[PDB]
RNA sequence: AUGGAGAGUUUGAUCCUGGCUCAGGAUGAACGCUGGCGGCGUGCCUAAUACAUGCAAGUCGAGCGAACGUUAGCGGCGGACGGGUGAGUAACACGUGGAUAACCUACCUAUAAGACUGGGAUAACUUCGGGAAACCGUAGCUAAUACCGGAUAAUAUAGUGAAAGACACUUAUAGAUGGAUCCGCGCUGCAUUAGCUAGUUGGUAAGGUAACGGCUUACCAAGGCAACGAUGCAUAGCCGACCUGAGAGGGUGAUCGGCCACACUGGAACUGAGACACGGUCCAGACUCCUACGGGAGGCAGCAGUAGGGAAUCUUCCGCAAUGGGCGAAAGC
RNA sequence: CUAAUCAGAAAGCCACGGCUAACUACGUGCCAGCAGCCGCGGUAAUACGUAGGUGGCAAGCGUUAUCCGGAAUUAUUGGGCGU
């Protein structure tokens, strides 16, 4: 702790990565390459819907969505919730970081989202995987 | 408002006068404070006078008249 | 060339403004070297009223007259005409 | 006289800068070709930026070539270089810009259009 | 818009400079090059720009410093 | 110095830890929801995009050549315009003091030398004309406080221009304007870049910018460097703003910019009461394009709106009335 | 803009236990499935589907992500040596 070589020879701080490195991001065509953003807001436009079953922790079965972004890479997703919505090829409002347990995944999807509503056979929730219109 | 005193000593020179006197001062930084001397170098200038080999002088800040040399002052201590 | 200028900070409900010596092709706001103080032309705040022009009325034999409409203020008061 | 493999210098704006013609379509047997004629070509150079890539196969009209072209009052007219237009096919020009002038003898080959942009009209 | 005066004052600008710093072109081909010749070029012939460059730089953009340096080296050059 | 109590983290366990997820918000912060109304405010932050156009500092004279100051454009203006920003530079571009032995000038205000003598040309009326138009040819022009001899005008210690309505002209001179000729600390990172650039050291030029001077050139010797950042070198505004600390200030400086890089493009003969000029002036480029294809030269980094990219990303509602720039002895824009 | 003035509703709140502050359960028999670090349904989800609300609220519900004291995980104030 000695502070001649101090302002010969500095320090660092510590050492971290910010979250979601592939998101936040709009990938350019024009001059190629990509944004960074961390926009509020954005879209999600649909290319499988996806499922993987060997899952420890919770022991029940759930599937998730595979929906690429921008202009040729892989991007995937997972909707976490007891709504399944049996669509795909969608225009959305994402939701940006991963929920609990799901490794890699970290884009999802707002209630209602201009694209859908929701699983309808929600309506105490009032704020959960679709819920509009709802008596408080 | 007049002009300063600057002084200090030399390092080399060439042909016809292309003197100079060295530049320091008692200062520090900002940020992890040590009494690291420090250093600059100028450009004055003579017939061939204050040169190499011991010109410990004076320097001043005025019109140079010089090609980008800039002082016009010698105030010495001694010579060699 | 010299013309008036003024301040602004955040008030009104009352017609201010502010006394000062900006250039001439610029908008009323302006910037200010030696401050007087301020001017309320709403005739119903008067303790408003302390600018205190000291270097701006010695523009008389410098390079100054009433202009844009602004002799109302120095129509109370008289220190020119002075050659 | 523009027969089989031979480089010409697009005056176009669609994104070419040098073409190699392919064939002279106009009967069996034809060889060379003068101006106010059709001929197929590939894009050997172009430029970053257009609807034309490098390696695809177009036609074009040849306008203004080297060799003279005789009228019928007893005049000829020739150039320092030969060039051409990529038409799409329905006697029309791919771009909407021509540099350098043009002859007159693509009035006669139904050719308004590409005369009608072109600076000059010798 | 209102270059329909000043598309073309510019130009009255530009003839009312340049043929009288031409007329000066004149009047260093004679004195300043024959002050060494040995011509007669020291006597009246020196004193036409007197009131020829007096002609020139009574406004604003004719030389005004280096008018001081272009009489200090054609009256005070004996 | 109006001073620092966060959710849970160890193996199995008290214990010395270990930082994470995480907090609350604050963001030009809004998206589904929800859409009683507003005081006032800001929104091409999607793309410093290509264009539905124009759009913009503008008109006039008891001082001057058409008509009962109308009808000029001489002259003045403008042109570098308001506005647009943070595309482009490690730079005196930026906040402050400052040698001026690096600087001066009409616009703000008083003036002051006087107001003498001059010739006479150019815009319009176009005077006369070819031809898609309009582009161009003949070409006296008629004046102008003017295109304009000459006297001394001031720095020889020997430099010239003034053509005033009425009971407004040109100069010896000025206070001033953006600035600044420039000084200084303002003036960030990349050691995967030290044997140092030939001008490195600085003296010595006919030269010249309101401005000293390796600034191109003027003369010669480099080890000037030298293991200390020579130099290269990557974003490239700064600075009143905002969340904010207890305090050092610490960062982003966007509504808000007072200063500067920047108007299709490379320039540009030009010029200015202030230059290479956002609807100027020409000639090279690739653009949606206008043209008997005279060949036109234009692009809303200035309000809109169009195909748009669009988390949202706005009213072509009105037209000078809140300030007069400019024109004007003036009423007026 | 009192202005006589009728009654011209202030959408709806989250998880719904305990921390981030929350209340209990039929649906549920591991079939769907709860979940801001901690964390939950296999036959009493004091979590979930859904249902009358207490803690905060009425122009406001869950989310969007930027540096701030907090982060004492810069150490200019506030940095280990054998571990």
């Amino acid at each position: 702790p000695t502070i001649n070589q101090l302002v010969r020879k500095p320090r660092q701080s510590k050492i971290k990565k910010s979250d979601s490195p592939a998101l936040n991001k709009g990938f350019n065509s024009k001059k190629k390459k990509f944004t960074d953003l961390n926009s509020p807001q954005k879209r999600g436009v649909c290319t499988r819907v996806g499922t993987m079953t060997p899952k420890k922790p919770n022991s029940a079965l759930r599937k998730y969505a595979r929906v690429r972004l921008s202009n040729n890479i892989e991007i995937n997703a997972y909707i976490p919730g007891i709504g399944h919505n049996l669509q795909e090829h969608s225009v959305v409002l994402v939701r940006g970081g991963r929920v609990k347990d799901l490794p890699g995944v970290r884009y999802h999807i707002v209630r209602g989202a201009l694209d859908t509503s929701g699983v309808d056979g929600r309506r105490q929730g009032r704020s959960l995987y679709g819920t509009k219109k709802p008596k408080n | 408002n007049d002009r300063k005193v600057y002084v200090g000593k030399v390092v080399s020179d060439k042909m016809d006068k292309t003197i100079t006197v060295l530049v320091e001062t008692y200062k520090t930084h900002k940020l992890y404070g040590k009494r690291v001397k420090y250093s600059k170098k100028y450009k004055t200038h003579d017939e061939n006078n204050s040169a190499k080999l011991g010109d410990i002088v004076k320097i001043q800040e005025t019109r140079p008249l010089s090609a980008t040399k800039r002082f016009r002052l010698v105030e010495i201590v001694e010579e060699s | 060339a010299v013309k008036i200028r003024l301040t602004r900070l955040g008030s009104k409900r009352n017609p201010f403004y502010r006394i000062v010596v900006a250039d001439a092709r610029s908008p009323r706001d302006g910037r200010i070297i030696e401050q007087i103080g301020t001017y309320n032309p709403t005739s119903a705040n008067a303790p408003e009223i302390k600018v205190d022009e000291a270097l701006a009325l010695k523009w008389l034999n410098d390079g100054a007259k009433p202009t844009d409409t602004v002799h109302n203020i120095l129509s109370k008061e008289g220190i020119m005409k002075k050659f | 006289m523009i027969q089989q493999e031979t480089r010409l210098k697009v005056a176009d704006n669609s994104g070419a800068r040098e073409v190699l013609t392919i064939k002279v379509l106009g009967g069996s047997g034809r060889k060379t070709a003068n101006i106010g004629d059709v001929i197929v070509c590939t894009v050997k150079n172009a430029t970053p930026g257009g609807v034309v890539k490098k390696g695809d196969v177009v036609k074009a009209v040849i306008v203004r070539t080297k060799s003279g072209v005789r009228r019928n009052d007893g005049s000829y007219i020739k150039f320092d270089e030969n060039a051409c237009v990529i038409i799409r096919d329905d006697k029309g020009p791919r771009g909407t810009r021509i540099f350098g002038p043009v002859a007159r003898e693509l009035r006669e080959g139904n050719f308004m259009k590409i005369v009608s942009l072109a600076p000059e009209v010798l | 818009k209102s270059a329909i005066k000043r598309v073309k004052t510019t130009e009255k600008a530009e003839a009312r400079n340049i043929s009288q710093k031409s007329a000066m072109r004149t009047a260093v081909k004679n004195a300043k090059t024959a002050v060494s010749n040995n011509a007669d070029n020291k006597n009246e012939l020196v004193s036409l720009a007197v009131k020829l460059v007096d002609k020139a730089a009574q406004s604003n953009l004719i030389h005004s410093n280096k008018a001081d340096r272009i009489k200090s080296q054609l009256m005070t050059a004996n």
